[PDB]
RNA sequence: ACUUACCAACCCGAUGCAAACUGCGAAUACCGGAGAAUGUUAUCACGGGAGACACACGGCGGGUGCUAACGUCCGUCGUGAAGAGGGAAACAACCCAGACCGCCAGCUAAGGUCCCAAAGUCAUGGUUAAGUGGGAAACGAUGUGGGAAGGCCCAGAC
RNA sequence: UCCUCCUAAAGAGUAACGGAGGAGCACGAAGGUUGGCUAAUCCUGGUCGGACAUCAGGAGGUUAGUGCAAUGGCAUAAGCC
RNA sequence: GCUCAACGGAUAAAAGGUACUCCGGGGAUAACAGGCUGAUACCGCCCAAGAGUUCAUAUCGACGGCGGUGUUUGGCACCU
RNA sequence: UGCCUGGCGGCCGUAGCGCGGUGGUCCCACCUGACCCCAUGCCGAACUCAGAAGUGAAACGCCGUAGCGCCGAUGGUAGUGUGGGGUCUCCCCAUGCGAGAGUAGGGAACUGCCAGGCAU
């Protein structure tokens, strides 16, 4: 479960999530799972999806994870008449914009890798596509 | 040999260039060597099919622009950042 | 020197304060008031700021 | 300890801008450090408040090795 | 850091002061073999008078070019040229050289001849 | 003294993230000066008299909350409050628009024109077969229309 | 009650039982002026001496310092003698 | 000469109880029912590692994902 | 008028850092010595004075080099003022403004006052 070792600040603003992604190209590998929509991967989601594609290649290959959950997210506990400060940090997220590559693979063929990233896609909340590397 | 037709552009800028990708064209530029840079526009489907082949980026190409052939290399290419499309190509003169 | 005609098309209920001033600056009052002004750079720029709610007959 | 606390706003910043004509004495910029320095006809106060020593129009510019922003003046 | 840059570092505060005052300044430049002196305008580019132990009118007279008795001759010379051109008030820029010995002896010979500082 | 399939600071290359990071950096806004036109002096100063200091919703920028609430707290604009008329079935706060009075005159706004109900069962060319229109997701599926390439084919393809 | 940063929407100002920290002093020098000076850290050599102490040289360039939070400043030093 | 620090400082000088209670007010503000919301709750679907001697889906279903209902615990304070 | 050096500037990395080459008649630097002026919390290292036997090694200056820095269009993209629209956590249309990164490319600064020296 991914989570920075230490930060400056425990808690962070909510922010927004507008605009398109940096990190659009498949650099590290041959293939990749590009996002098409727009949301947050939790850290549990990112892991569940790695364990799908890892299982599915039988450990051939290499897998890179391009996104990291570094925004923290608070919840108030149950019954909390509002106010009395900001809540505790429950869990961590990456924010995803349309066009971010999330996973990359090489050291398998395009038969198998399509099936691996289909099995990951079912664990993630955002709509995704398969991409191959472009030479320029 | 990879042949492309083109047109010189009347308009340009955000408003103009978004109207082109509505009309299945897209804008590109020819610069490099000596002269003034040139602004051009290209059928999207033609040049999508061509740039599938990896010889697009090695070879010299041949842009017809009001009769005059020009010989150019594919220097740079902006992709639309999820759908498989193109938003712009820089063509250096060779 | 050479006059132009400017007519108020839409109401100025619920506009910005800036635009309501710009109309008073053209001397427009109600809907369908037509008004004769000299054509400078500076009049043309008022007309551009409220284009949506005016209309120009050369 | 929890939070709850902030100080009162000290209304710093530029007061007179370039072009603007001033009277000797007029403050031109309050500031914590020297984001701006004093050029011609201008005093650094002791809190680095910058003020006219003569009447005239304010001029900003950049100067010297380090590219520092000087406020100076054109006495009319 | 060589000696020339360290000497300029020493000099720089004196000189930035003398800009904002808007003063005419008597710059001096000592060397082991020689000693020079210029009077420089309020703007800080254009020179009004000069003297030195190279320029031959003064070199002919002297025993040796770089000692106290040279400098007393040069400090004499700059005053007598500056007073012709209507320059009484100056401010003595020692240019990163201790006020002492050879540079002192230049200045005190310019006060003799009536150049005011 | 020797080998190491183990962690690997720094440097090097590629790659992301930041309210409390910035070797960059808009639009707007704000300050100042000059110049037309326009506006019932709309600016400022000094006196007499107040009321008010429980605000609300809508849009945009944010904090908080679960990017829950007709929630809550700032910023900025609008309307209501103190505003009738027309539209949104009905509907303070949304869209249009500011009612001095009268008329059994006319032109338009938003929104409309089969009947209830004022006005097109108007014209031209397509789409849908689900009453979709007229409540909603991941995901599913030889539903059906358009577009651009690709492979296979009278050497007999599916 | 006061000070600093963010929230605060590139002038100022701007709320919440929003997010982070400080103060309720010190100093006749830690003030004034004249003159001079330039940091941290790491590497190499060297009695006791070791990862760490005084000495020498090199790399490095303020990553240091600024009585005390934070921010903005600071080499003409506002740092050091 | 004041930690008059509740820091624009009610006095030089001040703590509790009421189920024995009283008056004036408030739905400006709580308990109860309604309303908005749906974190929680309940019901369902998607993915399918694995269990089921062999076999993912007869029966189950980890890691995760998308909904419905308005039924529970709440949140808000609009009604009284 | 040309070449070279010194001082004071303007300008602030297109101007800098490195790498290689080169300059001593003057200039400049190191350099020689120190009872005296002065100096070291020890030291003529520095500062200072009295000098001119030696040297351009270091330093400084000039020339060359695109290795590192530095500057840098056109186009497109992002953002956004006003008006309008949506499937409204986010976008699209008309219109006005329009980055940052990157690309081509540029680039081994340019410029003033005074002094001195060599050549003509």
């Amino acid at each position: 479960m991914l989570q920075p070792k230490r930060t400056k600040f425990r808690k962070m603003h909510k922010g927004r999530n507008r605009g398109l992604a940096q990190g659009t190209d498949v650099s590290f590998g041959s293939f990749g799972l590009k996002a098409v929509g727009r949301g947050r991967l939790t850290a549990r989601q990112i892991e569940a999806a790695r364990r799908a594609m890892t299982r599915a290649v039988k450990r051939q290959g290499k897998i890179w994870i391009r996104v990291f959950p570094d925004k923290p997210i608070t919840e108030k506990p149950l019954a909390v008449r509002m106010g009395k400060g900001k809540g505790n940090v429950e869990y961590w997220v990456a924010l995803i914009q349309p066009g971010k590559v999330l996973y990359e693979m090489d050291g398998v063929p395009e038969e198998l890798a399509r099936e691996a990233f289909k099995l990951a896609a079912a664990k993630l909340p955002i709509k995704t596509t398969f991409v191959t590397k472009t030479v320029m | 040999m990879f042949t492309i037709n083109a047109e010189v552009r009347k308009e340009q800028g955000k408003g103009a260039s978004r109207r082109l990708r509505a009309a299945n064209k897209f804008p590109a530029i020819i610069y490099g060597g000596k002269e003034a840079p040139l602004a051009i526009e290209l059928d999207h489907d033609k040049v999508m099919n061509m740039q599938a082949k990896a010889e697009f980026y090695s070879e010299v190409l041949t842009i017809v622009v009001d009769g005059k052939e020009i010989k150019v290399k594919a220097q740079d290419v902006q992709r639309h950042p999820y759908k498989p499309k193109l938003q712009h190509i820089d063509f250096v003169r060779a | 020197a050479k006059t132009i005609k400017i007519t108020q098309t839409r109401s100025a209920i619920g506009r910005l304060p800036k635009h309501k001033a710009t109309l008073l600056g053209l001397g427009l009052r109600r809907i369908g008031h037509t008004v004769e002004r000299e054509d400078t750079p500076a009049i043309r720029g008022m007309i551009n700021a409220v284009s949506f709610m005016v209309k120009v007959e050369e | 300890t929890r939070n709850g606390r902030d100080s009162e706003a000290k209304r710093l910043g530029v007061k007179r801008f370039g072009g603007e004509s001033v009277l000797a004495g007029s403050i031109i910029v309050r500031q914590r450090g020297t984001k701006f320095h004093a050029g011609a006809n201008v005093g650094c106060g002791r809190d680095h408040t910058l003020f006219a020593k003569a009447d005239g129009k304010v001029k900003f510019e950049v100067k010297g090795p380090k590219n520092r922003k000087f406020i100076s003046i054109e006495a009319e | 850091m060589d000696k020339k840059s360290a000497r300029i570092r020493r000099a720089t505060r004196a000189r930035r002061k003398l800009q904002e005052l808007g003063a005419t300044r008597l710059v001096v430049h000592r060397t082991p073999r020689h000693i020079y002196a210029q009077v420089i305008a309020p703007n800080g580019s254009e020179v009004l008078v000069a003297a030195s132990t190279v320029e031959k009118a003064i070199a002919e007279q002297l025993k040796y070019t770089g000692n106290k008795d040279a400098a007393a001759a040069v400090g004499k010379a700059v005053a007598e040229r500056a007073l012709e051109k209507g320059i009484k008030d100056v401010s003595f820029d020692r240019s990163g050289f201790q006020y002492h010995g050879r540079v002192q002896a230049l200045a005190d010979a310019a006060r003799e001849a009536g150049l005011q500082f």
